[PDB]
């Protein structure tokens, strides 16, 4: 954090992309509920036996 | 006021109502009869002998 760079180099600052999520005109209905596992952004969620928001996974017993 | 992430819709809050009270008054009727037996004998501030 302390010393500066005297050398010569390249670098990127980043690369933006859009993230388009909607594709139609249905109503958009939400409610918040309590989770029960780790959940990312825009992950498909299910509900376990207690009502917690477990992320979606088929092939379960 | 509730905290809402700025994508989702929102929250709805309930309200309250009324109450009533009614009353009716009560009725009071005292009275006296007056005989000649109460008028005649001597009221105290009166001189002796002749009233």
């Amino acid at each position: 954090t302390s010393l500066p760079n005297y050398l010569a180099g390249n670098g990127d600052l980043g690369s933006w992309e859009p993230t388009q999520i909607f594709a139609g005109e249905a109503d958009i209905v939400t409610e918040g509920g309590a989770a029960g596992a780790d959940i990312e952004i825009y992950q498909v969620i299910a509900k376990n036996a207690a009502g917690a928001m477990v992320p979606h996974d088929p092939t379960a017993t | 006021a509730p905290f809402v992430a700025p994508n989702v819709q929102g929250r709805v809050i309930k309200e309250s109502g009324y109450n009533t009270k009614t009353f009716k008054p009560a009725y009071v009727k005292p009275k006296h009869v007056i005989d000649p037996n109460m008028i005649i004998p001597r009221q105290p501030g009166e001189a002796l002998g002749t009233g």
